[PDB]
Parts: structure tokens; C-alpha cells; sequence
């Protein structure tokens, strides 16, 4: 989830 | 009066503590996830139009 957020934001 | 002052102190301690940044982290995740999904859908539509 943290990696997904880093890729998204 | 003591209970009211204790409640006010607890409220001030909660407001001063940095622990409220939960919604501003959870909601933008799914927001930008839906944004990226819409972007991928638009890219697929553009590729189909080009084909």
C-alpha cells in the first residue's frame, strides 16, 4: 500500500 | 468544574498531538487510484481510436 501511494501521489 | 477542565485539557492534548493525519492519507490513496484508473481507460480509448 505504501508503494502504491508513493507511485500514485 | 474539574471534569470540564480535564476534558478541555484532553481535547487540547489531542489537538496538539500529530495523530489526525489519517483521513488526509487514506482518502487521497483511493482518489489518485481512481484517477490513474480513469487515465488508463482514456489511454486505452486513445489507442483504440488510433487503431
Amino acid at each position: 500500500d505504501r508503494g502504491r501511494q508513493v507511485i500514485h501521489e | 468544574i474539574l471534569l470540564g477542565y480535564a476534558g478541555l485539557m484532553l481535547l487540547t492534548n489531542v489537538l496538539k498531538a500529530i495523530g489526525i493525519w489519517g483521513s488526509w492519507v487514506i482518502a487521497p490513496v483511493k482518489l489518485i487510484f481512481a484517477i490513474i484508473k480513469k487515465l488508463m481507460r482514456t489511454v486505452s480509448c486513445l489507442m483504440g481510436k488510433l487503431m
